[PDB]
């Protein structure tokens, strides 16, 4: 047995009635001095290391050529001056197993944490030495963490894309379905997760050029996409991951949900394709009144009105669709559909739930389009325009397919350094650079929307870690007060950085003038309501850091109106799965699942205590399953009001609660303004 | 499977 | 029970020790008088019928506008002047159930046999009244039958494509694989069977741009294509049919064959994708000498030589592949692979066997490309060039994808009319017209090859019917003598008509100058060997008809050298599945499976004696299973020497025959020059 | 599955 995992297993050996948490420091120390320093390739000087990495196709020469080697040396000194030490064995293990650069035979280790951070910083700065040093300070302090694609591939030659979330709109045509399959395989080949909207596709039993009952529905396209994602699996190390989204008023909604039932046949069930359901407020209202709802055939609506069903307002056109004789509709029970959704989430965790009117009542770019679906992680909520892929000889009408670059602030380290403003602005700059350097040459709509919208996603993690290490319960009102103030400040500084970038570059995102930022309606609650902490305990947490007031928000609103905004979307809180270990942080803003996390890697068993877990804060690290999901919904809704995109909201359910409890949680989330619900995890 | 319990009218108001 | 169904069922009631074959005339008469004349929409004049058909979106006004109504009336007069009578109930039933035009609700009948033939002839002539009358005489005499797509769809507004066989080359790239899936779905949407060459795709466990062992091989593409064909199910009317071809020296050949095993896993098995194996002479030579053979990874060969493995001659390059250390290969037993092929064909009828060197040793367009694979019916053998479908922004390199137009001579009716020359030339003209009027907007390589090659397929049928009705056994040497003479005449007159069309239009097919027609090497066996019948009985069958001699072939060779050749390919003998009933003919050049055909339509069972079956010729209608497959191979090889493309050669096997017997039949077919083997049908 | 029988040579010669 390895010495470091033997030391790491001494955490669970209870001495004097307490877990031996200090063993993990010894575990990581042994891990380093027995595996990492031995397996690390060491060079005489940094020049030899950089030459070796560039020559043997490990790095990219173009980005390293913008700095003189003295500047690169200064950046590397800045990284190593911090003398960063991983606080736990899991942090270092995850870094050196997932993100650290290794030789071509996966034998030795080329990059340390400082080397990877310096390379990512030099990639971000794009020739600026001082900016590279600022990025080095930001990441070595672990105040900001670039997403797994960016952190893993920044500055590497044989790399995937820096963006891994893509959202595709599929038009109701065979040419568009073929193009969707092709683009899904191309983006899965790049390593990205692809989400597809299947609402515009006509339902099963619709006509294809005046021959009736000809269309196979969205389930045939679902099978096509599932096999396309199985094919594009990247060696199978990380198999192709796709998501399909359907509006709840689509006629194929029941067949769409039946693809996830355990008793589904092999000719229907999809395995590699996640599913999400978009629920307008009309459906919730119909279920609330116990009235008879109707699902509609999309092609009939398109023929009658000239627009797709999901491109229309259901809360204003549902009655017109029902009364229209030329529209084909099927009678359903909305409460039965809700119960089926709850049962499916209990048994499989699917579908993702998107509350469409919750997304679009605060959506800043409804003039471009309404948000019709989310991503595979169920947190990207941006306007999309469907493309019109025509025959081979004809030109294609390219729409807007969503993609944003992810990045997480570490709430604990940002709050410790009292650097919300600087971290948010530097992270915004880095995400802007990642957006500018991303060029997808096989997804035309993704390319066009990346160039036009310039959308970024700046998330946060370690919310529960910060609260538990500060003696604040996750469900407590003080926690929600802190989240309100913190994320209002993050929104303020992200908007300020976006406006400053627009002023410097002299350009805004496409169709900015129709957005709520341009009209000033976005800033109404910020110029009217003060978001300063209401509790003295929380107010001391922000001591030494300026909290923008209503006057500051009015000044920012004037600044945005006079200079514009560079990013259509700025903030989205992703799950942040594996980078949370490296940053020694709790995953996303969701509460922790286990206080001490037990994992098996190969034939070795190792345990990961939550960051900062001890006996003085053992009960503040309350597990997500033991807490009220209503209070978690309250917390996420408090955070969501400052996030322009969505939050990957996982529901943590006990075995005792029924499907009615899950439905109640979903309805309370819809009532409280939750935009999306990610997973129904059951213990 | 998780126990299926029908939704009440009062479940839609908070 | 219908009266005609009862009358047709009285055939099996044996009266005086003989079947009541005359009951089928009563059966068809009753069928007509009781159902067809009742359900046939009648109009006061032909003008009213034509106006109703064009204005109700049944016909195309474009082709009918090319004639004055007087010309159309005279064409219809010519069709009805013959007073054509269906000899059997099954002929009329098949026509009025598959090809006759029905109302939009499929309740009444708009088109009689004469109406359908007149419309097809008017579409063929393209404005010529005398040509339309000639086509009417050719088809109402049932000397020439246009293929099911052409006969069914010609002159129809809501029609599918007139071509139903397509052959696509798939390049070793994700872009090309996605484009192949798209084109397969587009062509299956049109109702055409699609054949895909998978030999260029790199095998399983190959490197994808420095990531070794990352390719799923040809089986992942097979699953993608199977789901693509299942989705593109011809508007839910007829199941989507596709074929995949792999070279026997491809590394994935065993995985390719395992997709058809009865015990195949659901993640390997393909349901709607037929498979064909391409076998060069090198494999047969290795199996003959029992030397252990090698299957090669195609991407290693492409990297080493810059050419695809299937683009190179295996006979000369096999030793270089084996001796090359940079070419990856695995040892196989060629005899074990042959036994596996025979076992698979016994179990499921798959794969099709294409003898690569048998095709290419007589191929007239080897300069353009070698024939690498066949169609879904295993008779189309044409040169193909793979397309290089690049990224979306880049320009694609369009190659040549095979698609030929099918037509069948009725050997009995052509022979009784002594009109081999006239029928062959008119059929060539009609197939040329179908080729010119075909434009496919979503298969650029298919469209380019249709425009450039101008290839047609003129088949034959009713060989066994003609022989049995003339007192000639199918396995007899006299039958092979007749086939030799008849198909030599067919080839002569098809070449003459093609050269005449080239002279009239002043243009040949693309890259004709490199063909064996241009160099005269094609005509060597025709200017050196006499193909007149060697039997007095057979020579009497051609009385009143000039059989081309050696001097006639020399004159044709000079004419082709002077004026060129319009069609790269002219003759291919398709199975002719359903049009054989309408023509009262035996299917293709194959012998009859059963003397009397027992089939069930709806809830009523039907009986179909073979055309011309009686007491005198009962034993000349020997069933195919009772026949010696070696003699059938001899017959098909006699025909194959005059057919430039292949022949759909079905093996009719008994249950008692072994795997060794099927292998012996395949090896004798290879020895005798058989190009393709279609099906292994076991009784 | 009719009956598997190996090729015992002389089946490649005619
Ligand atoms: N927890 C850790 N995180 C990161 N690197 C570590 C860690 N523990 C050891 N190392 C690596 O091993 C080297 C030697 O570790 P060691 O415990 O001897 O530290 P030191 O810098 O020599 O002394 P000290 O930490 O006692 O001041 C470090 O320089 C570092 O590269
Ligand atoms: N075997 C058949 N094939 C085609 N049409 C048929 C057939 N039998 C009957 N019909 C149709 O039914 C009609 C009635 O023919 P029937 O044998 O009852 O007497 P008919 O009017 O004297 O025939 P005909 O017009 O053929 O000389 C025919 O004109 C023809 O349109
Ligand atoms: C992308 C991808 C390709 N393949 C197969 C299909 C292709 O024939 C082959 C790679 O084709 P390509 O997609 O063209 O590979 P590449 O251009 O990225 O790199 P290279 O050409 O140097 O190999 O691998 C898979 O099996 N799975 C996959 O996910
Ligand atoms: C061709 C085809 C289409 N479809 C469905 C999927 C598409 O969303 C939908 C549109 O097909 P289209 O490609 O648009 O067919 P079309 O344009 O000829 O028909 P229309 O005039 O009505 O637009 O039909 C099938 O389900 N199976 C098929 O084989
Ligand atoms: N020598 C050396 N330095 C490395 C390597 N990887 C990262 N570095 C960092 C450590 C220092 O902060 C910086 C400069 O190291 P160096 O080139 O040895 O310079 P110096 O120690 O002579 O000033 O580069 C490496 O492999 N070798
Ligand atoms: N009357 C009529 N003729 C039809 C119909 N379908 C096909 N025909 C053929 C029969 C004749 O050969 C041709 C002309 O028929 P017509 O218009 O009645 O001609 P005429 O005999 O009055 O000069 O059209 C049909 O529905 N009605
Ligand atoms: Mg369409
Ligand atoms: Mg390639």
């Amino acid at each position: 047995v390895p010495k470091w995992i033997q030391l790491n297993n001494e955490i669970m050996i209870q001495k004097d009635g307490k877990f031996q948490f200090d063993k993990d420091k010894e575990a990581v120390h042994s891990y380093f001095v027995d595996y990492i320093n031995q397996n690390t390739v060491f060079f005489h000087n940094l020049k030899e290391k950089l030459d070796y990495l560039v020559e043997n196709q490990y790095y990219e020469e173009e980005f390293l050529s913008l700095y003189s080697f003295e500047d690169i040396k200064e950046v590397f000194k800045t990284a190593y001056a911090k003398k960063f030490r991983f606080p736990s064995f899991m942090s270092a293990f995850k870094f050196y197993n997932d993100y650290a650069l290794k030789t071509n035979d996966k034998k030795k280790i080329l990059e340390r944490y400082e080397d990877r951070i310096s390379i990512v910083a030099l990639f971000f700065a794009n020739g600026d030495t001082e900016k590279a040093k600022e990025y080095v300070n930001l990441m070595i302090n672990q105040e900001y963490q670039p997403s797994t694609p960016t952190f893993l591939n920044a500055g590497r030659k044989r790399r995937g894309e820096l963006v891994s979330c893509f959202l595709l709109e599929v038009n109701d045509s065979l040419n568009d379905i073929s193009r969707a399959i092709d683009i899904s395989m191309q983006l899965s080949k790049l390593g990205g997760g692809v989400s597809l909207n299947l609402s515009k596709l006509r339902a099963k039993g619709e006509a294809i050029k005046d021959v009736e009952n000809a269309t196979k529905g969205v389930v045939g396209v679902m099978k096509l996409l599932d096999n396309a994602f199985r094919y594009a699996d990247q060696m199978g190390q990380r198999q192709g991951s796709g998501a399909a989204y359907l509006n709840i008023f689509h006629r194929d909604i029941n067949d769409f949900l039946d693809t996830k039932k355990i008793s589904a046949d092999e000719d229907v069930r999809v395995k590699t394709l996640s599913i999400g359901v978009v629920i307008p407020d009309k459906f919730v209202e119909l279920a609330r009144e116990d009235k008879a709802a109707y699902v509609f055939y999309p092609h009939t609506i398109y023929k009658e009105y000239g627009q797709h069903m999901d491109e229309m307002d259901m809360n204003e056109m549902y009655d017109k669709f029902v009364d229209n004789p030329r529209v084909k509709k099927e009678k359903i029970n909305p409460r039965k559909l809700l119960e089926k959704l709850a049962m499916l989430r209990s048994e499989s965790g699917y579908p993702y739930i998107m509350f469409q009117d919750n997304v679009n009542k605060v959506h800043a770019n409804n003039h471009i389009s309404k948000v019709k679906f989310s991503n595979l992680c169920s947190e990207v909520l941006q306007a999309s325009q469907v493309s019109s892929y025509t025959d081979y000889d004809e030109e294609d009408e390219i729409g807007l397919d969503i993609s944003c670059n992810l990045g997480s602030l570490n709430i604990l380290n940002v709050m410790e350094h009292k650097s919300i403003e600087k971290t948010v602005k530097l992270a915004t700059d880095s995400l802007t650079h990642v957006s500018e350097t991303t060029d997808i040459r096989n997804a035309p709509a993704v390319r066009r929307a990346n160039k036009a919208m310039k959308s970024i996603g700046l998330g946060a993690m370690n919310l529960h870690g910060y609260l538990a290490q500060n003696g604040i319960a996750y469900e407590s009102p003080e926690a929600r007060d802190f989240a309100n103030t913190f994320f209002m400040m993050v929104n303020f500084y992200s908007i300020q950085r976006s406006a400053e970038i627009a002023k410097e570059k002299g350009e805004t995102f496409d169709q900015y003038e129709g957005s709520t930022y341009a009209t000033g309606e976005y800033f109404d609650k910020y110029v009217s309501t003060d978001f300063s902490p209401k509790y003295e305990k929380i107010a001391n947490l922000f001591e030494g850091m300026h909290i923008p007031t209503t006057e500051d928000w009015k000044k920012l609103k004037a600044f945005v109106a006079e200079h514009g905004m560079y990013h259509s979307y700025r903030l989205c809180i992703a799950p942040t799965g594996s980078i949370s270990y490296v940053q020694s942080s709790t995953a996303s803003v969701m509460p922790i699942m286990e206080r001490i996390e037990e994992r098996t890697y190969g034939n070795s068993k190792t345990y990961y205590p939550m960051p900062g877990l001890a006996s003085n804060n053992w009960f503040f690290y309350k597990e997500a399953y033991d807490m009220d999901m209503f209070k978690v919904v309250d917390m996420i809704a408090t955070i969501q009001q400052h996030i322009d995109q969505g939050i990957s909201f996982t529901l943590f359910l006990k075995d005792t609660m029924t499907t009615r409890d899950l439905n109640r949680i979903d309805l309370y989330a819809h009532h409280r303004g939750i935009k999306t619900i990610y997973y129904a995890r059951t213990k | 499977k998780a126990t299926v319990e029908p939704l009440k009218d009062d479940d839609f108001y908070f």
